[PDB]
């Protein structure tokens, strides 16, 4: 799914798309490393993570 | 003075940085002799 951006600091008024994303879940693998820090038990995604 | 300060604390008042606390709930202040330790600081880069 597409996700669309402005500024934070655009005015309201005048909102338009600056960055797209295109946004997708994937079969995401670590088939060779591991992790070493992460800050707690939680692996979601997160802001800490 | 230059440099930088890493370790990271609770607090800080007239006692120094409170680094932990106490099962009675009270601050735990650094020991000035070896505290902070100039090889410690934040753990990631966020």
């Amino acid at each position: 799914d597409m996700a669309f951006f402005d500024n934070r600091s655009a005015a309201a008024a005048g909102l338009a798309p600056e960055i797209v994303l295109y946004t997708e879940n994937v079969d995401l693998e670590t088939p060779d490393t591991h992790i070493v820090y992460k800050a707690g038990t939680d692996d979601s995604s997160s802001s800490i993570n | 003075t230059y440099g930088n300060a890493p370790v990271q604390g609770i607090n800080i008042t007239k006692d120094g940085i409170q680094l932990g606390t106490d099962t009675d709930d009270q601050p735990i202040y650094a020991d000035k002799t070896y505290q902070p330790e100039p090889q410690v600081g934040d753990a990631e880069w966020h």
